DNA sequence: GTGGTGGATACCTCGTTGTGGTA
DNA sequence: TACCACAACGAGGTACCTCTCCACCAC
RNA sequence: GAGUGGUGGAGAGGUA
């Protein structure tokens, strides 16, 4: 309700969020492609 | 001895002289069913009770009534195999007969109108085995005893629950039997409340204030009177000594010439036996006492005709001014206190916003229907209604005795519902509480907790569902046809036959029974549960419920209760122990008398337990003397001390008294710790019956008791001698002095050969007496499915070391030989049942028949023409059963095939094909050969039946015949069948003759007409489901041998899992050569402190010497003198041993029987709490010829050298239980999909895969295999299109992941969406 | 994947926005849920606007001050009682006006509770300026409608239809919909319209959360009915159900025993969950050894067993490690990751070492099997789930891999010494001669000797120097020294 | 005391020696054995198997007046049994709720 | 079979969070 | 107007296995 | 264009 009301948006940097949502978590082994990503995202 | 007790003789090591029989286990639900079936018409107890509870009822006007007049229970139609065969409820049909008198109403009371009466058939309640268990649907359920807290008053404190205050706030409550509670408590402020069924607070005057009190009345009857006196400006004060404790004196208390306190002085006790012994009454007081005190009555001025002072109102100097000049020279105050009367009523009377009865009740309607527009006659009828309607308030004659025997009265009658001056004396029991005299109640002490058992449930839902029926049939007759209407018309049979067929099927407490053994139905059966309606939960029910209460001793076991979320709420109830009149539990007691306890056997309940002294079955006595001790031990008044010989009351009535029936049945119980005793007794409830049963060596004695009571084997009704005995059934001779001569003398006892279980294991009855052998009443004839000779075996007893081997018994786990394997011992028996159903498409019914299609011989051969499979094949896995096949198209045209399969991992043999039908479709070729031997078995066995009997009535009639004349050698010259055509004159003994012939052909109709029924329900369809065809049921039969995973146990909770089948060369020996079996875990002794497997490992391997002994002198065949002699010397050994047997009585075949009983082993009896001590197993084990210690030095089979220590050997007593490594076991690959989620399925029935759940989530991402956990949560899971590439990648041989959104998470989005609030996914 | 909507008779009030303390309606308007409540229960009026002084700007009635105000004035005034009453409101209540009137009215008096008050109603208007919502969109007008797949209706065995919870709401709120259409253009009574526009808002606000505005309404088996936050929250919600934690393929579960011939990289799989588990891989080793042509042919030749299908399954095993999970999996090392060996029989068998970690006792544990499938999933349960890689737990640097009451009982067996007891005082070579007398049995394990033990001291740098000197030991401790590797000085054993 | 002379008692009980004279050394007990090295179970419950098992508690945080004088070798009597019950099945809550 | 549909139990234990009451 | 009882909502362990039971009405 | 239903939900009991 407080989100919706808000318009809040969530920006996936947590590993429970990336975990629901289905990619690597940004830990580990992902935590290299997740940087990667997002220098290409902010490159472009 | 009886004749089967010379069998084999149990030897004994008690010391203690038992002095009560074990009272029959099953007593508690046969006596409370049969009390509610029972027709009593002068002690209402069911039945009579609500019907006469709800009879009478008439009309609106009272022009029509319903009599009662009577009830009956038929036959059921079925008897118990059948119904459990067919799978329906055994029941009897309730027949009630019911009168119907008219009233006129052109009279005044006009009775002779028109009388009817008639019976009217409505319910069919289900009926009870012999022994205790329910049969509903064809399985065998049993409702267990429910344990909730008694109807009454029950005065409470929750200590800390205003945190900064920190006082204690007692709050009453009125629990009824039905209806609704009344509540009354305190604040901080110390002002008494109502809360009626969790509304809000209500001042707690107000249902007084509605019950036509005014404020007088609450003066006077809470308040004790003060009184002042004003004289010529002065107050003259009536003092009672009574009055001035423990409180400063406010002015000088004085005489008229003797000084007793000073100003700010206390008033001492010697003060107050001043005033008592000079003995005044009035003493002056001045102004300034008057300025806190409360006026008592209303002062209304004589001549202005209005009100000076109300009640309760506070005094002050104009007030008292007001009051002299109007002339009110008396004065009633009331008195105010802060130790024994505390200002409290008065301070809810001046909160208290109400004034009259009319206000109170519009207020309390305002509480109880909130929001409805109130008035007068609304809020006064819910007022009677709430409390005072004797239909909407019943709490009768158990909360009536706890309600005066809590209200400190004497009688324990009333009625049943509350009153005024019952309300009035509750509160003045909270109020004395409130002020300190008086004493509060424990909410979990036995005289609460009520047993409430299925004969109570049942009628309650009876009478609910009565009452139900009984609202319908007054709607119906208060305005239909009077004169013409039969009441079989009017009484609808619905609501009471769902009620109580729904209470028996789906309640709370009618729960599943397992029966893995004996012993696990007879503690099903003796449970008490403290869930279900009434009671408590499983979550909202703290330490307190928990906990072992002190008064549980005797009652309740403490060492039987799940370990579950059912810690404390699940009692099992202990093996003396009776229920009350009301329903209390009560335990046995001597009785002492001039310190001799007289073995008059007093019955102390939970409350009467407490006033007396009760000594302890530990104490010694003298041959029926004294005790030995001055100072003996004892428990009083809810704890133990010590007391004189002459002060005790009562001695404990045995010493298995404190224990239920399975943790008694525990051998060397005083050495376990609680947790180890615990974890056996409910282990032992659990073992699968092995093939061959196997006694225990190291018994109880409670294992003749557990298997006769528990109802599984064939015990004997009369005594006499056995006529025949077959393997299936066996039938007696009774004996002449104990036979009537109306019957005909012979007994059949029919024996159920491989039946199956609830828990799919195996039931038989082998028979254990032979041809020509005398048994007496009371005698075991058949033993069960896990008994030998009438004692209960649950496993088998096996050699045992305990010592480690190489790692492989190392936490908790158990390395067991070969021969164990190679003799058997441990290969169990399960019967599967699979179903097969022939439903009904609308394209045609489905068909059972062997020309399937799309099949060939790899699976087709072992069916027969009628695509059924034949009695006895040996089925594998995946094979067809029955040939079923559906009608595809209209009516090949019936393409798609539906044929049973074993599920893969089942095998074993075929032992029963049953089908079933309906009708409207005709049988086949398999359906009529089914009933062909149903009806030539069934024509057998009755014509067996009609044999014997006309044996029986032959011997009845030779001995009319001998009776009335003299007729023996024409008798005996002539066949004995053509016995009805003989005679003689015509008489007495001629017409019992013609009518016992009459009697035989009527044998003969009701022969061929129960055939004829049988053959009847068998050809024509039996009320099947709503749209089926025919039914087959198949019954498959495994037999599950040992191996590595089935779990094993002891009896003393050293629980284990098999590791390791060695074989026997590897298994260590003794220097005799003889290998030992399981090499147990040494380290699981020390720490889990469970010495009972220690001591009980010794005594086995003693009884295990004497044994080898007796087949030592056996196969050498020495003397029938030398083994009298061996085992009299083995019987007469232990220091004061109750039992003494001598074998002079014993003739030269019962010893050779005894001795052939006794070969394998001499079996002993260690009572729990009265076993035999260390001393007494070494005198065993040197009798033996064996090592004292027990421990031997074992040698090893591997390498063959000597262990360093010596080892202990003994015998114990291994079950094993009914987690099975077959039904554990369980893996997938890829196969079905959930259809909300599509993510996989769950459970080995349904092929689906471990949940990897959110711990294991965590155990991914701290270890940071994020490649594993995306892979674990994509495509091996709910995500089809990347589930799809990756099986045909991995098929390919490339291991490579294409992820996507997971459908979970779609169905969020779709889920958030649908609620309203617009969540999307926003790119880059 | 195809959504519906509702076209509602009447507006309603979600009842997240009226039940989900602070409402957000009763900090919108700034009026108590008590009034709110009394409103949306179709039981008082509220004037939106009056040109008298009689009537002020959201000021409630009750019923006979509302018929009261229609003798008086009736046409100036216009109160309204419903959800459609509050919905005006919103539309006429102007956001940056009232948060302006905020700001403008905050700052003469700072007392606390006002002012927590106050900045929580600018807080709330600020963020919906910034998110652009409007205030009208709390109340619904259309409401939509679940795809159908996910409300299914499978039916039971027997042709009974057992649907889920979401149909039997969806009937309810659609019947006393059309109800509503019905007197509407019948021009009912307003009483009886009203109390259809009640019916109909409990029947929305039972659907999107039952048991949160009264009583909630029970299913047809005496079960309360799940709503669509009944279906989202909870311990068996979407999220913590199906989301964080799921159901997964490529997994078994067996009896755990105790395998103390193993390795510590080692498990002994059964032949039957193997052979189920690796299935894929099996078809695909048989298709590359060309005795597989189609799928149907290789789901046969697995499902009959042949000696070729366990030799292709011995191959497809080797260095191919699997997820031994045990649940409760309560700490880090609660799944592990061994190189499987093959077995026969029915059981699991572990590491004694790892059985510490588990917290394992073999007495009827059950564990799991999961499969790793990638290339990067098997070199991640390679190289980070090993068994021999978390030796040390991440709670303390002290190892997780102890011996554990066996063979420490075995190890203080063997170091401890006696007096006197075979053979005491003899000088030997060293462990070989040693455990060559102890095994032929002219020397037993406690008899307290000299022995040359030739010790291997590691230098500062990783440089092996050997000294050698004589000690005064036990056979037992010169027995292990042979076990102990080239690093370690001999007052550790 | 019970518990200091349990201990001694069963510590240094191999002293049947020779060869330098009659020598006390540590014992080769088997419960001390299993004890001592750290395999299972303390000084606590060997104290419980052999020596005295003390005072246990009613469920109220008191401590019961007479102390259960027996152990699990000479075996309890039928009171001590049942007042070690309150402390098994407050253990065994405990469990759940923690 | 095919649309229609409204009433006679109580028996957790904190622990935050919001609300009318009153010195 | 700042403390304050009082009321209302919102938590309460993971994994597994077995069994039974499923809305009334109705011209 | 080429076989097929429990999960759903409740209640009860059990294992670690
Ligand atoms: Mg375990």
């Amino acid at each position: 309700t407080e989100a919706a009301v808000a318009g809040k948006r969530d920006e996936l940097r947590g590993l429970k969020e990336n975990v629901i949502v289905g990619r690597l978590i940004p830990a580990g082994t992902g935590y290299a492609y997740h940087q990667d990503r997002m220098r290409r995202r902010a490159a472009g | 001895y009886s004749y089967t007790e010379k069998k084999r003789i149990r030897k004994d090591f008690g010391k203690r002289p038992q002095v009560l029989d074990v009272p029959y286990l099953l007593s508690i639900q046969l006596d409370s069913f049969q009390k509610f079936i029972e027709q009593d018409p002068e002690g209402q107890y069911g039945l009579e009770a609500a019907f006469r509870s709800v009879f009478p009822i008439q009309s609106y006007s009272g022009n029509s009534e319903l009599q009662y007049v009577s009830y009956r229970l038929g036959e059921p139609v079925f008897d118990v195999q059948e119904c459990q065969i067919r799978g329906v409820t055994y029941s009897a049909p309730l027949r009630v007969k019911l009168r119907l008198v008219i009233y006129e109403r052109e009279a005044p009371e006009g009775t002779v109108k028109d009388i009817k009466e008639q019976e009217v058939y409505m319910g069919e309640i289900p009926l009870m085995t012999d022994n205790g268990t329910f049969v509903i649907n064809g399985t065998e359920r049993v409702i267990v005893s429910q344990l909730h807290r008694s109807p009454g008053v029950f005065f409470d404190s929750d200590k800390g629950k205003t945190h900064s205050s920190g006082k204690v706030l007692y709050n009453a409550r009125i629990i009824p039997y039905r209806g609704s509670w009344l509540d009354f408590e305190f604040d901080p402020k110390d002002n008494l409340f109502v809360r009626i069924d969790r509304r809000r607070k209500l001042p707690a005057t107000i249902i007084l204030r509605a019950l036509n009190y005014t404020t007088e009345q609450i003066l006077d009857l809470f308040f004790e009177k003060v009184i002042f006196e004003i004289r010529d400006n002065k107050l003259q004060m009536e003092l009672v000594p009574e009055r001035l404790r423990g409180e400063t004196a406010s002015f000088d208390i004085e005489a008229n010439g003797k000084v007793y306190v000073e100003k700010g002085r206390r008033i001492t006790a010697r003060h107050i036996r001043q005033l008592e012994k000079d003995d005044v009454k009035l003493i002056e007081v001045p102004v300034e006492y008057i300025a806190g005190k409360v006026v008592a009555k209303d002062y209304i001025d004589e001549s202005t005709g209005e009100l000076i002072c109300a009640a309760n109102m506070e005094l002050s100097l104009d007030l008292l001014a007001k009051l002299s000049q109007s002339g009110h020279k008396r004065i009633e105050t009331l008195f105010t206190n802060d130790l024994d009367h505390g200002p409290y009523i008065s301070e809810t009377l001046r909160v208290d916003p109400t004034n009259d009865r009319l206000s109170a009740l519009v207020e309390i309607y305002r509480m109880m229907r909130p929001g409805e527009p109130p008035t007068r006659e609304a809020a006064e009828s819910l007022f009677e209604n709430l409390f005072f309607s004797e239909d909407r308030y019943d709490l009768s004659a158990v909360g009536r005795m706890k309600f005066n025997r809590s209200l400190l009265r004497e009688e324990i009658e009333g009625s049943g519902i509350l009153s005024k001056d019952d309300i009035i004396d509750v509160m003045k029991k909270l109020i004395d509480i409130r002020n300190g005299k008086g004493e509060v109640d424990d909410i979990d002490h036995l005289g609460n907790r009520r047993i409430r058992s299925v004969g109570e449930m049942a009628e309650n839902q009876f009478r609910v569902g009565l009452v139900r029926v009984e609202r319908a049939v007054k709607e119906r007759l208060s305005l239909g046809d009077l004169d013409t209407l039969m009441p079989q018309d009017m009484i609808n049979a619905k609501p009471i036959s769902a009620a109580v067929k729904e209470f028996f099927g789906s309640s709370q407490l009618s729960q599943f029974m397992d029966q893995n053994n004996p012993l696990s139905e007879i503690t099903h059966k003796r449970r008490i549960s403290a869930l279900g309606p009434g009671g408590l939960t499983r979550e909202r029910a703290g330490f307190e419920v928990r906990d072992v209460h002190p008064t549980h001793y005797g009652r309740v076991c403490p060492i039987e209760t799940p370990e579950g979320p059912n810690i404390g709420l699940i009692n099992s109830l202990s093996v003396y122990a009776q229920t009350n009149e009301y329903g209390f539990l009560e335990t046995p007691y001597r009785k002492v008398t001039d310190g001799v306890v007289t073995d008059e056997i007093h019955y102390l309940s939970a409350i009467e337990e407490g006033n007396y002294v009760i000594a302890q079955a530990n104490s010694n006595l003298d041959e029926e003397g004294h005790f030995v001790e001055d100072l003996v031990t004892c428990r009083s008044k809810g704890e133990s001390s010590l007391f004189s010989r002459d002060q005790v009351d009562y001695m404990d009535v045995s010493t298995q008294q404190v224990v239920s029936v399975g943790a008694s049945l525990i051998p060397f119980l005083e050495h376990d710790d609680a947790n180890r005793a615990l974890m056996g007794a409910n282990m032992q409830r659990q073992a699968v019956p092995t093939l061959r049963a196997d006694k225990p060596l190291v018994g109880t004695g409670m294992e003749r008791a557990v298997a006769v009571d528990s109802g599984v084997t064939a015990v004997a009704k009369r005594g006499g001698v056995v006529q025949y005995v077959d393997a299936s059934r066996i039938v007696i001779k009774v004996n002449e002095d104990e036979m009537y001569p109306g019957e005909a003398g012979i007994d059949i006892y029919n024996l159920t050969k491989y039946t199956r279980s609830n828990q799919n294991t195996c039931i038989n009855q082998m028979p254990c007496v032979s041809l020509g052998e005398p048994v007496e009443r009371g005698d075991v004839l058949a033993d069960g499915p896990s008994t030998d000779l009438g004692e209960l075996a649950l496993g088998q007893n096996m050699r045992v070391a305990f010592m480690p081997w190489n790692g492989y018994n190392f936490e908790d786990s158990i390395l067991v030989s070969e021969r164990v394997v190679q003799e058997d011992r441990f290969t169990t028996i399960h019967i599967q049942e699979l179903a097969c159903v022939s439903r009904d498409t609308k394209l045609g019914p489905e068909e059972i028949t062997a020309d399937i299609p799309n099949v060939g011989e790899a699976a087709l051969s072992k069916l027969d023409e009628s695509g059924i499979v034949y009695i006895g094949a040996e089925v594998t896995g995946g094979d067809i059963l029955v040939g079923k096949v559906t009608p595809k198209g209209e009516t090949a045209s019936d393409v798609k095939d539906s044929s049973l399969r074993v599920p893969n991992g089942v095998s074993g043999t075929v032992i029963d094909v049953q089908v079933f039908t309906r009708d409207g479709v005709e049988k086949d070729k398999r359906a009529l050969e089914i009933e062909e031997m149903q009806l030539k078995q069934a024509k057998k066995d009755l014509s067996e039946e009609l044999q014997i009997l006309e044996a029986g009535l032959f011997s009845r009639i030779r001995a009319v015949l001998v009776a009335g004349g003299v007729e023996a050698e024409k008798l005996d010259k002539l066949p004995r069948d053509r016995w009805l055509e003989l005679g003689l004159t015509d008489e007495e003994k001629q017409n019992q003759l013609e009518q016992l012939a009459e009697q035989y052909d009527e044998l003969k109709h009701e022969f061929e007409k129960k055939l004829e029924a049988k053959r009847r329900k068998i050809t024509q369809g039996d009320d099947l489901a709503p749209g089926v065809l025919k039914i087959v049921k198949v019954y498959l039969a495994v037999k599950r041998r040992i191996q590595p995973g089935d779990k094993m146990a002891g009896r003393h909770g050293n629980k284990g899992v098999i590791s390791k089948i060695n074989p026997i060369e590897d298994m260590p020996y003794d220097e005799n050569g003889t290998p030992v079996d399981i090499v147990l875990n040494p380290l699981g002794v020390p720490s889990r402190m469970n010495i009972g497997q220690i001591l009980e490992t010794h005594l086995g391997m003693a009884a295990k010497g004497i044994g080898d002994k007796i087949n030592a002198m056996l196969k050498q065949q020495q003397e029938v003198a030398k083994l009298r002699e061996f085992i009299q010397r083995a019987y007469d050994l232990g220091a004061d041993v109750r039992q003494k047997v001598d074998l002079s009585t014993f003739s030269d075949e019962e010893v050779m029987r005894l001795a052939e009983n006794l070969r394998k082993g001499m079996p002993i009896a260690t009572p729990v709490f009265d076993g035999a001590k260390e001393a007494e197993i070494k005198e065993l084990l040197k009798l033996g010829d064996l090592p004292t210690s027990g421990q031997i030095r074992l040698y090893d089979g591997r390498t063959g050298e000597q262990f360093e220590r010596p080892v202990t050997v003994g015998y114990m007593y291994m079950l094993k239980l009914n987690h099975l490594v077959d039904d554990k076991m369980h893996a997938r690959s890829t196969g079905s999909y959930s259809l909300v989620t599509q993510q996989p399925l769950g459970g080995k029935a349904q092929f689906g895969g471990q949940r990897f759940g959110e711990m294991e989530v965590w155990a991914l991402e701290a270890y940071g295999a994020a490649y594993t956990l995306q892979e674990m949560l994509t495509v091996k899971s709910d995500d089809v299109n990347g589930r799809t590439k990756m099986y045909k990648n991995i098929v390919d041989g490339n291991h490579q992941m294409e992820p996507g959104m997971p459908e979970s998470f779609n169905v969020l989005l779709k889920e958030i969406r649908s609620l309203g609030i617009n969540i999307e996914l926003e790119d880059e | 994947e195809r959504m519906g909507h509702i076209e509602l008779a009447s507006p309603t009030a979600h009842i997240w926005f009226l039940k989900s303390l602070p409402s957000r309606i009763g900090l919108l308007l700034d009026m108590p849920l008590r009034d709110i409540e009394r409103v949306l229960y179709f039981e008082s009026y509220v004037v939106i606007e009056g040109g008298m002084t009689n009537l002020e700007r959201q000021q409630i009635l009750t019923e006979e001050q509302y018929l009261d105000a229609l003798e008086e004035f009736g046409d100036e005034f216009d109160a309204k009682m419903g959800a459609e009453a509050i919905q005006a409101l919103l539309k006429s209540m102007d956001l940056e006006q009232e948060c302006e009137q905020l700001r403008e009215e905050l700052n003469e008096t700072n007392s606390e509770t006002k002012r927590k008050k106050l900045t929580k109603r600018i807080k709330l208007l600020e963020a919906f300026v910034q998110s652009g919502n409007k205030p009208e969109w709390m109340i619904l007008t259309v409401l939509p409608v679940l795809p159908p797949d996910l409300r299914p209706l499978v039916p039971l065995d027997g042709g009974r239809f057992a649907t889920s919870d979401l149909n039997d709401l969806y009937r309810r709120v659609i019947n006393r919909n059309n109800r509503l259409k019905r007197l509407l253009d019948l021009a009912a009574p307003d009483i009886i319209v009203r109390n259809e526009k009640r019916m109909l808002q409990e029947a929305v606000d039972a659907l999107l959360d039952n048991g949160r505005r009264g009583r909630a309404i029970t299913g047809s088996n005496k079960r309360p009915l799940k709503s669509l936050a009944d279906m989202i929250k909870g311990k068996q919600g979407r999220f913590r159900q199906n989301l964080l934690g799921k159901r997964v393929d490529y997994s078994g579960r067996s009896v755990i025993t105790v395998g103390p011939y193993l390795r510590l990289h080692q498990c002994g799989l059964p032949k039957k969950m193997a052979l189920e588990l690796f299935k894929p891989f099996i078809y695909g080793k048989l298709e590359l050894r060309g005795l597989a042509t189609t799928i149907k042919a290789a789901k046969k030749m697995v499902e009959r067993e042949e000696a070729v299908v366990w030799d292709i399954l011995d191959e497809v095993i080797r260095e191919h490690p699997v997820l031994l999970n045990r649940a409760p999996t309560l700490h880090r090392l609660g799944i592990q990751a061994f190189e499987p060996v093959l077995i026969e029989g029915k059981a699991i068998q572990l590491h004694p070492l790892v059985c510490a970690a588990y917290n394992a006792d073999f007495d009827g544990d059950q564990m799991a099997v999961h499969v790793p499938l990638t290339l990067e999933a098997q070199l991640e349960a390679r190289a980070l789930m090993m068994s021999t890689n978390n030796i040390l737990s991440p709670a303390n640097g002290e190892p997780i891999i102890v011996p554990s009451q066996d063979v420490v009982l075995g190890l203080y067996y063997m170091t401890r010494d006696c007096v006197n007891a075979k053979g005491e005082g003899m000088v030997l070579t060293g462990p070989k001669e040693a455990e060559r007398l102890y095994r032929s049995g002219l020397a037993s394990l406690h008899a307290r000797v000299k022995v040359r033990i030739t010790e291997y001291e590691k230098d500062a740098n990783g440089e092996l120097v050997a000294k050698t000197s004589l000690k005064d030991t036990t056979v037992g401790r010169a027995i292990l020294w042979m076990i102990v590797p080239k690093g370690l000085p001999y007052s550790i054993v | 005391r019970v518990s200091k002379a349990m201990m001694d008692n069963l510590q240094t009980e191999t002293v049947i020696n020779r060869d330098g004279q009659e020598e006390k050394q540590v014992s080769f007990n088997s419960i001390y054995m299993m004890a001592d090295s750290g395999a299972r179970g303390s000084a606590a419950q060997i104290r419980q198997l052999a020596g005295m098992r003390g005072l246990m508690a009613k469920p109220d945080g008191s401590i019961i007046e007479t102390p259960i004088t027996a152990n699990f070798r000479e075996g309890l009597n039928v009171l001590q049994y049942f007042i070690s019950t309150h402390g098994a099945r407050k253990g065994l809550a405990d469990t759940a709720l923690k």
